[PDB]
């Protein structure tokens, strides 16, 4: 920043603020959020989820990047639990909405619910 | 009180646009940043500040300036520093003192700021 | 060839280095082959610019040596002890004598080996010739010198004084969960 | 002119680069001679580098040596095993002894061998002077060294320790079909 | 300067390069003195950084020497057959034993030999020291080299085994003219 | 690489330089090994130079040596009062004969050596061959040297002459704080 | 890193010196170790070299020798006299035999030595093995060189030839006090 | 630092030269010790590139040493007497034997030694093992030699060629002043 | 009375500046330092300082000016220097009288106010 803005710049402002790198609290904090908007989006389709503790604790490791921030949170929740509700409210069971859940397996799978 | 910063006219570019140099200035008549100050105000005291980071051309053209009194603008007009003053300022005669050394018995690296 | 040339960019780099000062830029000295005067001086020498470009870092000291002079070691160790950042101490190949003497002079916790690595150790070796009186002389110092060394030892590993004496009394060799054990090293690396 | 000159093109580059520092370049590492302490202690120095460079790429080692004393092939082979990437090595010209044995702890699928060269492999050898007492301590020692070095055959080649050690009890040689066989490389390579 | 370099100009410059340097640029390398590890290496490194550069020209390789170590010399021959463009061998001076064996090791139709040189071949030589049966140990295993070595002559000259094997009992010398007559060379240089 | 290279920032921050000489730079001198005439002179040379750079500052002089030669030493110890900085000297790994006597030369208040440090002090040595008339000029100028050195000794400790006569009779060994307390030194450095 | 480098400002910047480079420049050169042909003719450029750089200023010249070769150290004896510019020499350590010789030719008021120097002169040495004829021309070689040395010590000293002829019969030691009251040097130099 | 470099300023001002060759540049050569082959065949470069340089200028060649070989010897003097410019030779220290002879070579009138020199001449020495009929062959051409080293000698000196040859049979030795009568050289250089 | 320091112009990137930047380049308004000079005062004289530094591709326009009497600015002026009288000075052949040869016997030390 130094080396950009110029003292005349600087010596202005109130204050820089810097803001750090987010922690692996953190980032079961912003699943939390990112699983709300998802309900969201749902409940415009009567659609109810109920994702479980341990699938969180598995996508807050899956996603967790110390360098990129809170985007690949979004990235991982979007692989894991849109894509295939996406099959479901176009072709299948949710169709008409409906109940999901998910479950976390023994294996590291999403055991999702049916509907 | 005239001011410019040094560390703004660090670049080659920026230098020509604080000289007022034919190509490369401000404006069209601006010139010549430091030929307007010094024509606006020519009693005035001129304070540069941390010259050690100006380009070399303003080092230069401030040599020039120093060994004549006058600066030409772009457009053919001159600054008259006949009545001005030159207050540079620098922050690094202090800044090896500030060093720690080597060794198991530290020693005192105070220096002769003159000499730097 | 004998030492390679590496490549590294930086802000205009460019520039080149001998990979040994490649690895000293990372805080990395190695300590190979006999202990001796020279060789001493120069880790010495090491460890006081690593300690005055950054105060706060550790410095990582990879040894694998026969053993040695005392005096030279004894130099290495009294700077280990002196400066101020930790020194980590990681055993390759083999510890022995002097070797093991220092291994177990790294910061406390920091002490690592690699798993098929040993470690030997055992009192003082020395000699003399001429008149009787001075032979005293020189008798005596060299027994003093064992229980110096006695003392770190047992000041560093964490055994009683009377259980460092028993055991150098003769070559004693440990393998690497030996060393754990023991109280020369706190832990074994084994993969990345 | 003992090593030539060769000079490459990038950017800005030119570059001249000693011929082995433009293959280090390349992940490639030449192991030859005896194997000893500097020595070794260089070969350890060059995997580190690299690993730090490109974790994600493998390490070409190429070997044609006679042997060498153990404590220093062991830091190589823990170096091998700890550093994250693949090291694939490959015997040309001989392996013999420690050389053989270092051969065979590349990465599973990656041994590989020329058609003429020659893997040859025995128990260790030692020796000692002194008291009846201290012949038994060393004795002891190597014993164990033997034991250890079978085992680690026996885990890298699938053959048994039986196995392991009756064939090791005097010197074995392999030629290149032979080791593919018998379980110490996995192939030989002919033509590009 | 105990070696000659040279300045050439290409672009920029110009450029400076010991002259061994500036021929190995022109895909030229010279094998001379006793065939060993070292040197083998040196040049196995050389023929892999040319078949880079181009893999579709030849290398020249220009051989005088005495003789020398077959391990060694064995990692050269696998190189040339391994690597894709031909190498063409060119004899001055003298080729004997192991350098011999290489000389006709070339590609076919590019052996070449300068008319006052001289090509000596023989078995190969060998000893041992130790208990019986480390006695038949070796013994077999020279036995079986010098069966591997005659295969390859005979293969490379056209020549039937039963003859290689004759004319090799003791050493023969050939001339110029008679290496290209034998089949060890395709033909003698004369002027440019 | 016996000696690695450092690089330090300055203005343009381009400049390497040997360890060794990076530590000239910051006034630190190494004194180790045998005192001979080439070592000496080097070391002479050096203290010249340093006082030309800068008259008013201090010169650290790390001392790490067995003895030596008399004379040759003795061109230390002058050319250390001749210049006008002062000189520091700090002991480590051992001060021992010549090796002791320079390092009590250091400025008054500035001797200082590590803690698990020795020095050792005795008349000097000598000898010849000759005929009785020069076998009696020799004998009387290697007294004349025993006499003088016992008067610097007094001087530099503060022990009277007559004690400093009957401790060199024979090798005597003193430690870090007897050192201290009999007057070599001034004080033991511990930590940073 | 046998001898340090050293670097020192101008206008750019970019100088580099081994020490000893450094202090040629100040008009320094060092005398040190045996006189020879090799040595003795170094010297002998450097003094050449600082006369044409400015012949209205004084050379410094530290001697620190054993002894030499006669027809080495006149070559040196020579140029001293011939160029222009004083050579101001000052003794420290020893000036032994030849070194003394020179010592004492130095400019006239500015021969100097430090307080525990010693100089020591005798009459030349030599030998040859022959027939009576040419024993007897040898022998008469050896005994002009004598009386001409001698007659340039009375020179330089202003002893009478009768005085210096007595005491060079026999190894004749001098402690710096009595060098100055003999008349090889002017003074004792204290401090700076 | 055995050599050590000086700067000189032209228009830019980089130039850095080993001491030696900066007095080439000045038209300087130096002959010292042993005469033999590869010295010879250095200077012998040094004139030939002098000569180039500049035809009209004087080249300067400082003398001293002891002698050396007949053979390598006599390729200086054909190329002095071949070259264009004149060559000027000074001898100090010493000149024996091929060096006197070289010495007076040089230009007339430009032949000068500095006062306290020694010019000795002697015939030339050899020897031989083998049959009686090769004895007599080469006991003829060492006397053939030794019959044109004379001739040359009288040409230059301007002494009678039975002068010559009688003060020959045995080592005969000058003093500068006796040089100069005898003829070998033209003068005595004194002070600047 | 127009004057140029030499030492200004030791980089090959300075030259355009006494003559101007081709066309689509930063710095293409100047008409040139030099050729803006004589094109304004026909009658002067010109003064280049420490001609002894300059970098060769000045030499290089100058040898044009020696000989012809001009030079073409950027945008395709003649600059006429028929008028006037050019002064170069330099301290070049000093450095090599001042000195002597190193030896015994030295060589002829002033025919070089001229090699130089």
């Amino acid at each position: 920043i130094k080396k950009i803005f110029t003292p005349e710049f600087r010596n202005r402002l109130d204050n820089i603020i810097w803001f750090d790198h987010l922690s692996t609290d953190v980032i079961h904090q912003v699943v939390d959020k990112f699983i709300v908007e998802l309900q969201v989006q749902l409940d415009q389709k009567g659609v109810s989820l109920e994702v479980s503790q341990e699938a969180r604790n598995w996508l807050a490791e899956k996603g967790y990047d110390r360098a990129m921030g809170a985007r690949p949170m979004a990235r991982v929740i979007q692989d894991n639990l849109k894509k295939p509700l996406a099959n479901e409210l176009l072709f299948g069971s949710l169709v008409d909405g409906g109940q999901v859940t998910v479950a976390l397996d023994k294996e590291k799978n999403e055991l999702t619910y049916g509907f | 009180l005239l001011r410019f910063d040094m560390s703004e006219y660090m670049e080659r570019h920026t230098v020509s646009r604080l000289i007022g140099a034919p190509p490369g200035y401000v404006g069209f008549d601006q010139g010549g940043l430091l030929t307007d100050a010094v024509i606006k105000h020519p009693h005035a005291v001129l304070l540069l500040d941390e010259i050690e980071k100006a380009h070399p051309d303003v080092f230069n053209i401030l040599l020039q300036v120093m060994d004549n009194g006058t600066l030409t603008d772009n457009n053919g007009r001159k600054a008259d520093f006949r009545n001005v003053v030159l207050v540079m300022t620098t922050n690094a005669g202090v800044r090896e003192t500030e060093r720690k050394s080597i060794g198991l018995i530290h020693q005192d690296n105070s220096t002769d700021a003159m000499e730097e | 060839a004998l030492v390679p040339m590496v490549i590294e960019q930086t802000s205009r780099g460019e520039r080149s280095f001998d990979i040994y000062s490649r690895l000293l830029k990372e805080r990395v000295i190695f300590l190979t082959g006999q202990v001796e005067d020279h060789m001493a001086n120069l880790i010495v020498a090491q460890m006081l610019f690593l300690e005055a470009e950054n105060p706060e870092k550790d410095i990582y000291l990879y040894i694998n040596s026969p053993g040695g002079v005392i005096t030279a070691g004894m130099s290495i160790y009294d700077t280990m002890q002196f400066i101020k950042p930790d020194v980590s101490t990681i055993c390759m190949g083999q510890a022995a004598s002097m070797g093991a003497f220092l291994l177990t002079a790294g910061a406390k916790g920091k002490r690592f080996c690699l798993p098929n690595s040993r470690v030997m150790i055992h009192q003082p070796l020395g000699g003399y010739q001429g008149q009787a009186t001075d032979i005293e002389i020189h008798a005596r110092e060299i027994l003093k010198v064992k229980g110096r060394m006695n003392e770190l030892m047992a000041l560093h590993t964490g055994q009683s004084l009377e259980q460092i004496e028993r055991d150098t009394e003769r070559d004693r060799f440990l393998s690497a969960p030996e060393a754990v054990e023991y109280g020369l090293v706190d832990s074994i690396l084994t993969h990345r």
